[PDB]
């Protein structure tokens, strides 16, 4: 008479994004890219940037 | 699931805006875009070549090919070619999505259950699956052989 | 309320080597709600429609169908 | 559509079950995954078997 | 829309076709165009909630009337509180590229869950609809097209 | 005091309840038109 | 089952004719039929309305209804009021019945195995479901309302 | 079928390659598209409107739904929202393909005789969809409401 | 592919998703290189099937050789001309984006055709491979990528 | 203004006075064009530093000279930096008030600053007021003679 | 410090100029500076009598008052007089600089160990402060009140 | 497990020895463990002090603590208490070993379960374990802080 | 030695003591000694692996002898890459600092293994203690005292 199958539990991941190591590579790479100069506009405003 | 989808769904469940983390994580995904779609084109070039020099690594001329084994009906053979080309296609799917969440929803879900039910021989396929994926990193190169060998492993970890 | 309908399906996917004489021509009656859902199944394989007739029902009746 | 079958499957069985049980009869295999159930499941609520 | 891809190609025992790779390399391609777009929603939403109760509340006066829903401070909160999860879920679909992260959260059982609040949905969908026209009015006319194409998603899935 | 005092949650109600306030807009009055004197079976209108 | 279908069974297993303690019970079931009739009729009037009060009385402005409680999508929302109307509808045909073997057979079967497996929040059902009960032993009157809420502790209880 | 469809089916059929002829047309549908693709999102907005618009404007407060007429009963109401929601949607199909083809297919294939058999007035019909046109053309905009009430007339023309 | 959006919304009751709209939009872009691929693959034909008959007589001398299907001048003439189907229904896919207006007229019942004519379908198989290798000689490098595509969808349809 | 008059009051044993709560009425009463001020010298960064520093190396030769500080590209760089941290200063200033931001900050040690690191002083101040030129160019006119009146403090300063 | 040089020196640590997210912040400063010096004549006008009042409600008639309390001896009171003036004085200077830095620098550095090494009691001195809240924020106003008892409450947060 | 005997760890199941990466892995790791043992040292001063002052932020004087609460009963205060006390002390153990899996394996492992079985609320869980969070984030400085909210964040998570 | 003193205060119900603390600190303080001497033995594995054959096989030439187990090139080559395992293994407890993480893969189980393999372990000791004598060879007198160590508790493991 039990229910064969009820519902479909739903199952969590074991990796969510810290691994997929180049997505998690770019993380770095491009949260490193902000501060290194970045020249495309006039040279004496990116020394005064903190 | 996504990566962008679950970003937006980890945003969501807070009720919280999207804040600089998860344009972060969107940012890096649209980075990673580029060698994924290439990635995924070339395996979708040549995935019989693929599972054939899988089979031709891993599973042929053992025991498990000769009778007694489960590979020796030719029908058994004929699905065994089919679910390594299933787990190729939908590791292709995991890598271009960027999340396994569709390996656990489409494939890990009863995947056990039906092996221990058949008979069917987790360690062979297990290394099967290993063998699919030092073929696939050897094809696409190291950069995305990464990712694929990622999503592969995920199947091989949650297939034993 | 039933309707008596003549229909002819393609089968243009596959090329089918048994019998299948009868699904490609047909005379059968369907009842009301469900001519709707044939009607729009025998449109999506491109079938051909021939005669769509009353078998039950008056048509212009309110209550008792 | 008959009440024969309405007795024998509709009515000691419940709301949950009679997804399955009429998906192996007809369909001649159980529901595929949880929105394939939920849709069914809001056809049983609104309107009959 | 990778998402959308995957499982149409997965219905299929085939691959991803390349055409569908194409598509997607040109999300990828627009991507920075919508996170921009996303941004500019973002950071002005008591705008647009501001003009969004504004507009619909000088065209349906009848949630400000006693027998409708949103009579009072309390009732009038929650009906901006509605106006911004629907901005919030519209800039969510901007993102995403395709309506699926939008209609999974706030179409698929709307119209049951509205009946059993009272509350009229077409006051909903000139909401949504005073909603755009300040998007409009906010944004460029290159960004106004992309944004009111899912509110305009927003506005025929609540009718 | 102290239901007052924790935080409100994100996503509330009472956040947006301002906003209600600046926008306004009391709703329309009654028409004051009686149903006893619509008459109507002769006010309806063909086409 | 009926109470009429459970006292004839309950006769016939002994084999037994129709003993007098068998006809007070069906004539007392015969004599409660009327405000059971009544009952029945003004439930079936306005169960929306008792839906919608007993979210606004337990389930509404809690965390529930927040991002991160169970009913914050609005598909689930729905599926909750899906659920409101259900257990009124069966207690119904409990009530008018006499007899609760139709809870058991058709919504207390497998039902704590659904709302554990989807992560279903039990004790806020149990709240639901009370708030339900006084919702319509306010609206149909005491004396049959009693009888409903019998009904509705018993799916409350087996629930828990 | 589509445009393109159209044009590679009368080039295949002749064995003809792509001459400059077709090439005309193909890059004429390209330039074409870009309007098809904003009415067809704008006509998806508001579709209810537009046949709310479109009954209050022909078919309400006439005979037809008094007593007697074919809009009496409240299912016949229905089904008329039903019919002319698809006449709408089958048009927006056939503006964005760009060829009428899957009118004469999906929607004018067995429709004269499913609306002779059931009693339902053409003409009536016609005007309603002619409303829809009208509707529909000054919601749109002229430009691209010429190619709407193309494929508007076209199916009542067919009906009639 | 439009049809295919058009049949794959229209089988939901839903509308077309806009990340349909998306990929239409951007197929409607992409149209003008696929006119001027599909204009050069049409003009320089019979050099393409020269050199496809070139290739594959040399791979498969079976054929040439009496016991083989295309023996005599009039047999050859018959392969050639379905080399030159072929390369048309490879323009056809072109033009259209997706490969159904090919599949519908070369690929969908191939297979008995050729078995009960009898040619192998190898050979046809490696004929439009060297149709392909003659077309990526003929044809830029993002030009042979997208022609090989359909090329490559033929190759793989008469295995 | 707040701070100096608080610190005013803080130095005698007394509240603030009414004079200065007028005064604290009429620097609130004037903080909206202030901060109009402000938005426009913000929004013109580059060109007025650009103009600026050119127009010192017009008057004054020296520093690029051979001989000079500022020769050399990195160095002229760090030249036209330090004019882009004075404006800074002057925008603080203009926003503030008080003359403590640009005090505090670029003005209190700056003599023996720049005697140690062998720039002369007079030239920082000719670029100061080729600023104060070019922004008094570029504003409205009595505007300009408040932009200019702290740009004036900090040319006087500075030397 | 004011909220002024606050917002200044915030943007500075990060090295960025004034763009609109500070000059809104100077917005909402100047529209409550106004009421904030109409609040410090109203608060210069009667300080006495606050202080009088606040000593009247809070500290007389007490133990420390009597024989053998801290605030027994003629120097002992005047030296509290003039350390609730203190209070109302200072808190009326972070009233109008809307920034409670230099309230803590200036007085809040040392009278922890101050009263520590005299031997005041704290909590005398938090109910004398809470009693000065009361006074000024019913003579003042509402909002004006309730910005003095902000920095009071940090005043008597700071010697607990 | 530590953050050693997982580099470890990783070395190991490849075969591979001990390169640059895990060597700089290593050294980060005895560059933060002074930290590490100054803020384990601190917390383990006033582990008292912190239960309490989280239930007094938490709580206290909320409906959990009143009747028909789950921390009516006194029993289940001191259950409670004991809860808040293992979930900082292994919230220690974890940031002195720099690894969570000793939270995996002795906390998290079959928690909710528990909680599910005994009738707990999970969501006032979270609460107290985030006011715990911010209560030794504000104790041990903002630095280490960052490290004990990184594991208490991982109760908080995995319990949800 | 982490876990250890966390294992050990946890068999308790007491905290870890603040002594446990004072040797965790010094182990941290330690750690850089550790990394540089497990880098020097890391590089130079193979000059170990090659002078501990050396002075085994001079030592013991059973093992060289065909009735011996490491008999052939396969065979020794087994056996030298059992040395560079045991090698690896002592690198993993000089990171460690105590020797659980060594123990736990080369030590707890290795006399039925090696009793089933048919190879006596007194000539995996001398082997170990060969590496101990090259790698006492090629590091200074505080590593190699630091080293030899590990390496002693290894050849007092083996027998
Ligand atoms: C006739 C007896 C009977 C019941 C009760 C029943 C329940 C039932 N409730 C479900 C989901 C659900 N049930 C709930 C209900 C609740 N969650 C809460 O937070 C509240 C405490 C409670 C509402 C009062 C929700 C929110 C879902 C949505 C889960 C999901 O679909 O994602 C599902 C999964 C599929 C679907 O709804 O269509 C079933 C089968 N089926 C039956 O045959
Ligand atoms: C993100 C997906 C999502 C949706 C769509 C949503 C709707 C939603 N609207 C609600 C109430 C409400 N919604 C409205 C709506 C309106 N005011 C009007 O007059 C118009 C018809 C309309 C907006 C302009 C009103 C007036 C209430 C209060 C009704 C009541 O208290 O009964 C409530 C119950 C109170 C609450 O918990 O907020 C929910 C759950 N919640 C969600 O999480
Ligand atoms: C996609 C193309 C397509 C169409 C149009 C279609 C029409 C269609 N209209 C029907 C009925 C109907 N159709 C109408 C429509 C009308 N009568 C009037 O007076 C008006 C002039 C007109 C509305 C504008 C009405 C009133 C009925 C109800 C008859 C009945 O069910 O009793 C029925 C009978 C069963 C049912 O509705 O569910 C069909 C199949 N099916 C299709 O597949
Ligand atoms: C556009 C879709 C289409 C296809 C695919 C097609 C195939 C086709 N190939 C044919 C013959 C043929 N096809 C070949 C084929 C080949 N030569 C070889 O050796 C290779 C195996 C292969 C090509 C390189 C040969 C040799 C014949 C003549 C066979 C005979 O006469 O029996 C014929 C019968 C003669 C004719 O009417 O042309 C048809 C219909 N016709 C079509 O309309
Ligand atoms: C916000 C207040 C502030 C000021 C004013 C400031 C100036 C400043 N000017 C510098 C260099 C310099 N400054 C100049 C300046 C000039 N060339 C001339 O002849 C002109 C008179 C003058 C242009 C106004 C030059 C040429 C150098 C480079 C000198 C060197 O590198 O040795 C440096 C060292 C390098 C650096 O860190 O950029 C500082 C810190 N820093 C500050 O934080
Ligand atoms: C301007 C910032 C500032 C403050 C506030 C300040 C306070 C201050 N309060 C003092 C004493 C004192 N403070 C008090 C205060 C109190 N006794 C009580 O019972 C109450 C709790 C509290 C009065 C409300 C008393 C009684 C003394 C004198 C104790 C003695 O005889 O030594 C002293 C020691 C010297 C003296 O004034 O006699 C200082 C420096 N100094 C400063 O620079
Ligand atoms: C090391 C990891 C670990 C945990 C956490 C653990 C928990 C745990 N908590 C329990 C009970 C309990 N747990 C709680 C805790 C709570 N209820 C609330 O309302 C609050 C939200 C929350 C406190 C913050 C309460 C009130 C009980 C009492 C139930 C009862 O015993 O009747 C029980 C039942 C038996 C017993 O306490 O002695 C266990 C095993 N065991 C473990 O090994
Ligand atoms: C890291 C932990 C670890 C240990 C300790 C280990 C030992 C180990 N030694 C083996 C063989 C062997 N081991 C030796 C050992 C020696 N030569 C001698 O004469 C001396 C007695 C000694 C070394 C100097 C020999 C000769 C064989 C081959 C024996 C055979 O083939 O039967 C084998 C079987 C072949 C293989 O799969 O490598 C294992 C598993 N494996 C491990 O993973």
């Amino acid at each position: 008479n039990d229910v064969v199958i009820p519902s479909f539990k739903p199952v969590q991941a074991r990796i969510q994004s810290d691994k997929t190591p180049i997505l998690a590579k770019a993380i770095a790479d491009l949260a490193a890219q902000a501060k290194q100069m970045d020249k495309s506009k006039p040279l004496f405003i990116e020394l005064g940037r903190s | 699931q996504d990566a962008i989808t679950a970003v937006i769904n980890s945003a969501d469940v807070q009720g919280k805006y999207l804040d600089t983390a998860a344009l972060e994580k969107l940012k890096a995904y649209f980075s990673t875009g580029e060698l994924r779609v290439r990635a995924a084109t070339t395996i979708s070039a040549n995935a019989a070549a693929i599972v054939k020099e899988a089979v031709a690594k891993s599973l042929l001329y053992s025991d498990i090919t000769r009778p007694g084994g489960n590979m020796y009906t030719t029908r058994r053979y004929a699905a065994c070619i089919r679910d390594l080309d299933y787990y190729l296609r939908y590791a292709t799917y995991a890598m271009l999505a960027g999340d396994p969440s569709i390996l656990d929803e489409r494939v890990l879900n009863g995947l056990k259950e039906t092996y221990n039910s058949l008979g069917v021989p987790v360690g062979a396929t297990v290394q099967a699956i290993q063998a699919i994926k030092e073929v696939t990193a050897s094809l696409v190169g190291a950069d995305a052989g990464k990712e694929m060998g990622i999503y592969l492993d995920y199947i091989s970890s949650g297939l034993s | 309320r039933l309707f008596k309908i003549t229909a002819l399906v393609p089968s243009l996917s596959r090329t089918r080597t048994q019998r299948e004489l009868q699904n490609t021509y047909f005379t059968k009656l369907v009842p009301y709600e469900n001519w709707f859902r044939e009607q729009q199944r025998i449109q999506k394989a491109g079938g051909k429609i021939i005669k769509v007739e009353l078998a039950t029902g008056k048509q212009g009746t309110n209550a008792g169908l | 559509y008959s009440n024969l079958y309405l007795k024998e499957f509709y009515t000691p069985y419940p709301n949950t079950k009679v997804i399955e049980l009429g998906t192996k009869h007809f369909l001649g295999r159980a529901p595929i995954d949880q929105a394939e159930i939920r849709k069914y499941n809001q056809i049983l609520a609104t309107q009959g078997i | 829309i990778v998402t959308k891809s995957i499982v149409n190609a997965d219905a299929e025992a085939r691959y991803l076709s390349p055409g569908e790779l194409d598509r997607i390399k040109s999300f990828v391609a627009g991507g920075q165009q919508r996170l921009r777009i996303a941004q500019a929603l973002t950071d002005n939403r008591e705008r647009l909630v501001k003009q969004a109760g504004d507009q619909l509340f000088q065209k349906r006066p009848d949630v400000v009337s006693p027998g409708g829903n949103a009579y009072g401070q309390e009732m009038t909160a929650t009906c901006l509180r509605d106006l911004d999860y629907y901005l919030r879920l519209v800039t969510y679909g901007i993102v995403a590229g395709d309506v699926t992260p939008i209609e999974e959260i706030g179409v698929i059982g709307v119209r049951e869950m509205y009946k059993s609040l009272g509350t009229p949905i077409e006051a909903v969908g000139e909401g949504v609809r005073a909603l755009k026209n300040a998007a409009s009015t906010l944004l460029s006319a290159e960004d106004a097209a992309e944004a009111g194409s899912y509110f305009d998603y927003v506005v025929g899935a609540l009718q | 005091r102290k239901s007052q005092e924790k935080q409100l949650r994100e996503g509330d109600p009472r956040k947006f309840a301002d906003l209600a306030a600046s926008v306004g807009n009391q709703g329309n009055y009654a028409q004051r038109i009686s149903a006893f004197d619509i008459d109507y079976l002769n006010a309806v209108p063909n086409r």
